């Protein structure tokens, strides 16, 4: 099985189709195994179908340029629980997509999501990151150390050393012919 | 054309190859020796010799310059204007 | 001596005779692989992939 | 590549024609019918003096004529219009038949320069050891 | 959930090293498929001659479609014909543009159908551009071949100066040699 | 079909793919030439051990 | 609604080897290159060189990606376990060199 903070999830059917924008990544995200079906964004979304504190300036300049993501702010302080809200965006091409729970507004983070070219990555943690690669440095560091030591030979007569595998005049002629 | 060119004659476009998917030809190996000994015979014509160093032997790619019973030297040029090595 | 010997490798640096009849013996292998009908209809397939359309910036 | 271009000024000057549309639909004016009906503008449309307008106007014309020009005389140029694929093929064998030959034509001109070749190779070999066993 | 890629087909299971040391003396001996080792023969070209892939349909001899064929309407169809008909178009579309200008100028409610046929005559030149394509395309190939035989001359012609060159040069040092005779 | 074509195919291009060992080789100067040469020859070749009589008697295999 | 024929599908696989992405992915997979089906798989599909098949590639740089792949096959050795010997820095050369022949390829294209 593979865990889902280890895979990049792309829909490229989904691209032909609709293409992806800064209006349409949340819809795209929905898409992903990244989203929670019992989620806030997911249950407003089928009842549309049937100034303010709490934010940081990071996302009060996605909401003031983008209007559909302050009716979802707007829409979003009715509920309590589970959501996921964009965070940051670059145009043309790159996002950031929080899990995010709400109390009424007391609001603690979760996990991130980034997008990268409609291509989307589930945000690691610094200990699992540093944690595989110091796992890939011991595992490559035994093995040096394995093949290393099979390369050594112990001698009482000496000391402990490497296994061994299995003219001089010409100067003083040069100083005397010139 | 170019591409239906390179495809229905090697069965390829031709692109860039690092890895295994030259050939030094004998012949002009042959060819550049021969004409390596006429360039050291052409390079040795415009230079005075000494009189125990006559005795030059002519052939493979190189001058031999030899001293008898004392040495055999061998020496090749690479062009004209450049001096012997 | 000098000027037989400019003489000399401005003929040499032609072309030489083991090279043409290989590039003969490679001409005429094209003939061989290489049809006229085959390379339009293959080059006229591959008119709309093989560049970018000289249409669009 | 003739044809390439022929493609690529059609669509310039189709995407001239919507040009032209597109100034002459955003950048006209406020004209009177008659002198007694007031004449008012406001901050959202781009006012401008008319001479100008009609010297764009002119200009704009004059651009589409002229790519028509180009598009005409590229037309006139387009390679190949009288022949027919028979005299197309009827060339070609000639064509390869030509390379071949020149081929050939290019071994013998290589077998006289090698003649040359080995000739001067003769020449100056027998100069320098001449002169060597003369200045030994 | 699933990858992203497809996976290699499933024919992949069939190429073992005793199935390729049992295909030579099988070849001694839509498909009908008889054995295991017939899927290590090349199959054979469509029969249909159209095969699909990547979502699309395509020919191993394509021809280029008709207006009719396509559901649109073709105007009028040895290429003299064509490029008349070409510089014929263009100045119906010139015309055509004008006119609409004329229509948008006084009423730009039946600007449908002149946009319409701007559109049919402009379907029309790039259809008569397309069918001139393979005779511009021979006309490329003839070109190839002529820049071939152009630079085989260029070497012809400089080889034989440089030969030519090297006997003048041989003619001098030989009227040196008369001179200092 | 059709009829076919006699073409070189080391140039195509207006104004390579079928390697020609001539043309790489006996155009560019001997100087760096010589370590190919070299190396070709064989792994650790120096230039002595060159030899026409050598040459010629291999050449006929 | 017809079943996939074995031109079609190995038509698409062949030209799947013009995306060198796919590629990699293929060959960052341990069961691919360590078994020699895929090995026979590929020198099986240089049928696809010779005329009428080569007329029916659309991307020709997945023949040249199946004649460097098929490079390696001839030094390619298979034991008695299974494990096909000398293919274990093929996936360090296609990961390596990837970037580089696509963007090699991009400039041919442009």
């Amino acid at each position: 099985v593979t865990p889902l903070d280890e895979l990049q999830w792309k829909s490229p059917e989904w691209i032909q189709v609709f293409g992806l924008r800064t209006e349409n990544v949340l819809d795209y995200f929905a898409e992903s195994p990244f989203f929670d079906k019992t989620s806030n964004n997911q249950v407003i979304k089928m009842q549309r179908q049937f100034e303010f504190a709490y934010v940081d300036p990071a996302r009060r300049q996605i909401l003031f340029k983008y209007p559909m993501y302050m009716q979802l702010e707007e829409e979003l302080m009715k509920l309590d629980g589970t959501e996921y809200v964009l965070s940051s965006v670059r145009e043309p091409d790159f996002w950031v997509i929080r899990k995010q729970r709400r109390t009424n507004p007391e609001i603690i983070p979760l996990q991130d999501y980034y997008i990268i070219g409609a291509n989307i990555y589930q945000s690691p943690t610094i200990f699992k990151i540093v944690q595989s690669r110091l796992m890939s440095t011991s595992y490559h560091l035994n093995s040096t150390l394995e093949s290393l030591y099979d390369l050594i030979e112990f001698q009482p007569s000496q000391g402990v050393h490497y296994k061994v595998p299995t003219t001089e005049m010409l100067d003083k002629l040069m100083v005397t012919s010139i | 054309l170019v591409t239906a060119l390179e495809v229905l004659s090697l069965g390829r476009p031709n692109l860039p190859t690092h890895n295994f998917k030259a050939k030094v030809p004998i012949g002009l190996i042959l060819q550049r020796l021969k004409d390596l000994n006429l360039t050291v015979s052409i390079k040795i014509a415009l230079m005075n010799i000494p009189k125990p160093l006559n005795s030059y032997h002519i052939k493979n790619g190189r001058i031999y310059f030899t001293v008898p019973n004392e040495f055999e030297i061998q020496l090749s040029t690479v062009n004209r204007q450049s001096p012997l090595f | 001596l000098e000027i037989l010997n400019e003489c000399h490798d401005e003929l040499k640096a032609l072309p030489m005779l083991e090279q043409v009849e290989f590039e003969k013996n490679t001409i005429l292998q094209q003939r061989s692989k290489i049809n006229s009908t085959e390379l339009l209809d293959y080059a006229t397939k591959l008119s709309k992939f093989t560049k970018i359309p000289p249409t669009f910036d | 590549d003739r044809l390439t271009q022929l493609q690529i000024c059609l669509d310039q000057m189709t995407e001239q024609f919507c040009a032209t549309l597109n100034y002459i639909d955003k950048n006209h004016g406020f004209e009177r019918l008659t002198v007694n009906e007031p004449q008012m503008s406001d901050k959202h449309a781009t006012v401008v003096p008319p001479e100008e307008f009609s010297n764009t106007i002119d200009e704009l014309s004059t651009d589409i004529i002229l790519k028509t020009r180009q598009i005409n005389k590229l037309i006139d140029s387009l390679p190949g219009v009288d022949v027919s694929a028979e005299e197309q093929l009827r060339k070609i064998d000639m064509l390869q038949k030509k390379l071949v030959e020149v081929e050939d034509e290019k071994i013998e001109a290589i077998k006289k320069k090698e003649k040359l070749l080995r000739h001067v190779d003769s020449l100056i070999e027998d100069f320098v050891d001449g002169i060597a066993n003369s200045k030994k | 959930v699933s990858s992203l890629y497809p996976p290699p087909p499933p024919y992949v299971k069939f190429f073992t090293q005793s199935n390729l040391e049992k295909l030579p003396k099988y070849k001694e001996k839509e498909e009908e498929i008889t054995c295991a080792l017939d899927y290590l023969i090349p199959p054979p070209m469509p029969k249909n001659q159209q095969y699909r892939a990547f979502g699309s349909i395509w020919q191993v001899k394509d021809q280029l479609p008709d207006l009719e064929s396509m559901g649109l309407t073709q105007l009028y169809k040895n290429y003299q014909y064509k490029i008349q008909e070409l510089r014929k178009l263009l100045k119906s579309l010139l015309l055509n543009y004008l006119e609409l200008i004329g229509v948008l100028s006084i009423n730009p409610d039946m600007y449908e159908r002149k946009v319409e046929n701007i559109r049919t005559i402009l379907v029309n030149i790039h259809h008569l551009l397309n069918e001139y394509r393979p005779h511009q395309s021979r006309e490329s190939l003839i070109m190839l071949l002529e820049e071939q035989l152009e630079y085989k001359r260029g070497e012809i012609r400089e080889i034989e100066q440089v030969c030519k060159q090297v006997h003048d040069k041989l003619t001098s040092i030989q009227d040196t040699l008369r001179t200092g005779s | 079909t059709g009829i076919k074509l006699a073409l070189d195919p080391n140039l195509i291009t207006l104004a390579s793919l079928v390697s020609n060992p001539h043309e790489i080789y006996g155009s560019m100067p001997l100087e760096q030439l010589i370590p190919i040469i070299l190396r070709q020859r064989g792994p650790g070749f120096k230039f002595v051990d060159l030899n026409e009589k050598e040459l010629q008697n291999e050449i006929k295999q | 609604n017809p079943l996939p024929t074995r031109f079609e599908v190995e038509l698409e696989f062949i030209q799947s080897l013009a995306n060198i992405q796919y590629v990699t992915y293929l060959l960052t997979q341990q069961q691919i290159w360590k078994s020699p089906n895929f090995k026979n798989y590929l020198k099986y599909l240089e049928y696809w060189c010779n005329p009428p098949y080569s007329q029916c590639i659309v991307y020709p740089n997945c023949l040249f990606i199946l004649k460097l792949l098929n490079g390696f096959m001839e030094s390619a050795i298979v034991n008695e376990d299974g494990l096909l010997e000398g293919l274990d820095e093929l996936p360090k050369i296609i990961q390596l060199q990837g970037p580089q022949w696509m963007n090699e390829m991009v400039e041919r294209w442009a």
